[PDB]
């Protein structure tokens, strides 16, 4: 609820700062370092709001998908092409499936 | 992140901010000299938004307090809540001021202590690399809070241009004019700076205080010790989306952005119902949210002296209804269902209106997690009745030859009196023009 | 081995009591290009979990 | 191995080194006349790095104390810590000196006792076959510590060329100029020897002492009995990597090598927060390391009188942040994580900067194994403000015809005053040039 439904809005307010790092698409790099520094800054954004331990922070992962925004080449968005991925772990698998 | 620096200033602005910081420790579960309860982090999910961030789990207040009168600060250090304040951020021991009672005193004292007034208050600015803004917790009554407060509304407009300015300013009392007589002069000089040199204000009338102070509070002799009780709760009530974890309009630039129609129209009407302690014995039976906002639009909790028969040709444009603590949110859309059927708010015929409702969980405390609380931030166009009251008391005083020879000896060479009169009528004409 | 050779190059010109300073500057830019190539080799590791996050914090600490 | 010989010299340098050795016995678990506790070897893993190595488990201090005034040494032998000192290493009973108050007195007395001053202090040099270096624990105030201390900075530069030189020198007080008036003359003569005839210094201002001595210490009459309390702790704090078992920069040539940018730029800013005994009752709740280094870069604990508005065009190059005792090292990388987000240190635009943090376990003692301690060794380029303060007080005094006829009768035949002025401006110009 705190990181998908956004009812502790400090993470989604920090998403607005991640929305303040795109500013239109596409003008962003297409290197493989483009997921490398962008998967980090969302993990760094949770400590920027001072909430939660690292026990649930392993359940959040970010997968930067690839979609064209200049529409002939790729330069993927973070307004609608940045996605949080919740994890499936060892005891909790009857709660989370692939459809959800 | 979202750090706000409060600018407590004047004889009345320092006392209303003294219990504002004293209110914050009782709800954060902290002591002003220590941390004895563990309720500060499990119950409250955010604390470093008005306090300075911790060095030893000691949340320093981000506050500055300047006044010409040393009497307001000598009633502070003997109280046990002054050790939370620092004796190096603002002043050390034995701080003084002027003599002193004049609007031209603090207006002329701003440029002679210009080096020191822009030195120690800027040390708290670069503590966070993303500053929210400045709130001037000052006064309009007297010449102390009105004289020096008009200077900082000008020089902080260009030195810090990308910061939010919005003040919780208290209006003076207009019952008799014997002890003070300079009240129409120093008020309108600051009121010009509150519209063009300031974005938003939060009005707090004095004649409407004793309307509430004898309503349910049952006092016989009105003292100044009751003026801090109505004011300090609604200050902490206004930051419940900002201090406690909320989602939408959880910043101070979130709330004020959704209510201001235009510049020089920013005077927000405030309302707050629950102030009685014997209501507590009957809130155990699930007192709902369906009855608490029917009385907000009803003119009973208002803190603005306005006309009762002038609401038919005036129209609400923006109305805020903040519920706190236990809300029972399965019926909060049910409370907003009943708004359109009564039409207690007159709507503007040129554009849409908005009734915004929001919620946030309160402090883990027994008088807070049991009783429903409703904070109102209205915006109605009948606020020109106060501006008609102040202007009619302004031009009547200039025909009686009052304070025209006693006021222009120091630092006033030209007549700037009609410079305040036309700009006040510009506000009063654009309000009635705003509903076409 | 390139980093150890420049400090071997350093410690002999401090042992004496012209031309050595441009030999140092050419060997300074030589290992600067290789650590930038090493800096890309850390970030092209596996596109994975915190072992790229630890070595990223190596790389920003060497940058400021 | 790593034996350092301290050179305690002068009226103020002998008293700040007297309690420096008195601080070392309370943390080593030893008595100055015996060994009553077994905590000296199981708790402390290294003791023979400032003391002389033991002959009967009596760790002799490797100290020499010369002064013209016999008053500083007559307040020593009645104290019970003087039996640890030896009456044959420096002087026997009834040692004296000059009359005497002059910079030219001790500068001329160095070559008339030249045979004896290089005889008994060299007996401690060949005790260890690998000598670390020499620290001149001398003073700048007065003519006693400044007159004779400038002589040993020259003759020990070539007789011992492969040894580290670095001093913990105290700066004099510049409040009024009534009791002493020779203060601009004897200070700049030693300050030239501190840059070209000496590698590094550790500055200790006097006007910044009473800024801290009335900050949290709460005194009304400033005495000289408080000058030894701030100084003796940070001296033992600087050798915590060297005395207690550490790994990196565990030598005195380890710490100073990672902070000096260039010769004649070695003036290091010092900071030390925890000096209050009533903090002890709230450190039981796991006070962390995440809040102790947020206030080091904040200019509150500094011992250097510098400008507050001169830090925007100046840049930090090297900053040391030493934590001691209980560190909780699983969050010490977490404390260094928050440094880049604030950028409280301005970084040099030509090259990289460095925030070095290190730790070492403290003494097995209850006020030491409970409360977090932070020692700062900064290096900021705003240190020319003190050099602009001393030079502006130097050329103004030479135009008033002050001490030009009263100072050149003994051993001064040519004007060496502009020899100190240009070399001081060479330091002040190369500091601002260093950030291109």
């Amino acid at each position: 609820r705190h990181f998908l439904l956004m009812e502790d809005g400090e993470f989604a307010q920090s998403l607005s700062d991640m929305l303040f790092e795109k500013l239109g698409s596409g003008q962003t790099p297409s290197e493989l370092l483009n997921p490398l520094v962008l998967n980090s800054i969302l993990n760094k954004a949770l400590q920027y709001s001072l909430h939660g331990d690292s026990s649930l922070a392993s359940n959040l992962t970010f997968a930067l998908k690839y979609l064209p925004e200049v529409f002939t080449p790729t330069a993927p968005d973070a307004l609608s092409c940045l996605e949080l991925k919740y994890k499936v772990d060892w005891p909790l698998n009857i709660v989370i499936t692939d459809t959800c | 992140p979202r750090e706000i620096i409060t600018l407590q200033l004047g004889q009345c602005g320092n006392q209303i901010g003294f219990e504002f910081w004293k209110q914050l420790c009782a709800e954060h579960g902290i002591s002003p000299e220590g941390i004895v309860e563990e309720f500060a982090t499990e119950g409250t999910d955010r604390k470093d938004v008005f306090f300075y961030q911790a060095d030893d789990e000691h949340y320093i207040p981000r506050a500055v307090l300047l006044d010409l009168e040393p009497r307001v600060i000598h009633s502070i250090l003997n109280s046990p809540y002054a050790n939370l304040y620092n004796p190096e951020n603002i002043y050390l021991s034995e701080h003084g001021g002027g003599a002193g009672n004049n609007w031209a005193s603090g207006f002329s004292q701003g440029e002679k202590i210009h080096e020191d007034i822009f030195d120690i208050i800027d040390r708290e600015a670069d503590g966070s690399d993303s500053l929210e803004g400045f709130v001037l917790c000052h006064s309009i009554a007297g010449g102390t809070g009105s004289g020096l407060g008009s200077y900082l509304l000008e020089r902080l407009n260009d030195r810090y241009p990308k910061k939010l300015v919005q003040t919780y300013s208290v209006f003076p009392n207009q019952d008799e004019m014997s002890h003070v007589v300079v009240q129409p002069y120093n008020s309108l000089l600051t009121l010009k700076r509150l519209t063009q040199n300031a974005d938003c204000v939060v009005v707090l009338d004095n004649t409407a205080l004793n309307r509430i102070a004898t309503d349910r509070l049952h006092i016989q002799n009105p003292s100044f010790s009751q003026i801090n009780q109505l004011v300090s709760t609604i200050m902490s009530a206004s930051t419940t989306t900002l201090r406690y974890p909320g989602y939408m309009n959880n910043d101070l630039i979130g709330l004020i952005a959704s209510l201001i129609p235009t510049p020089r129209l920013h005077f927000l009407m405030t309302g707050y119902t629950p102030l009685t302690t014997d209501q507590s014995v009957a809130s155990v039976r699930k007192t709902t949210v369906l009855d608490v906002m029917r009385r907000l639009l009803q003119p009973k909790n208002v803190m603005v002296s306005t006309g009762r028969d002038r609401q038919t040709n005036h129209c609400y444009i923006a109305i805020l209804n903040i519920i706190q603590g236990e809300v029972d949110p399965t019926q909060v859309h049910k409370s907003l269902q009943r708004i359109r059927e009564r039409k207690l708010a007159n709507f503007i015929p040129w554009g849409p209106a908005s009734i915004q409702v929001a919620l946030s969980r309160k402090s883990p405390y027994l008088p807070s997690a049991h009783r429903v609380s409703g904070l109102m931030m209205a915006n109605h166009t009948n606020i020109s009745s106060l501006f008609e009251r102040t202007c009619r008391q302004y031009d009547k005083l200039r025909k009686r030859e009052a304070f025209l020879e006693q006021f222009r000896k120091e630092d006033i060479f030209k007549d700037n009196f009609d410079e305040l009169d036309n700009s006040r009528e510009i506000v009063q004409q654009l309000i009635d023009e705003y509903h076409a | 081995s390139k980093l150890m050779s420049v400090c071997v190059m350093f410690t002999n010109c401090l042992q004496r009591f012209e031309s050595t300073i441009n030999n140092f500057d050419s060997n300074f830019s030589a290992h600067l290009m290789d650590l930038l190539d090493k800096l890309s080799m850390y970030s092209t590791s596996d596109c994975e979990h915190s072992m790229i996050n630890i070595i990223y914090r190596l790389d920003f600490n060497g940058f400021y």
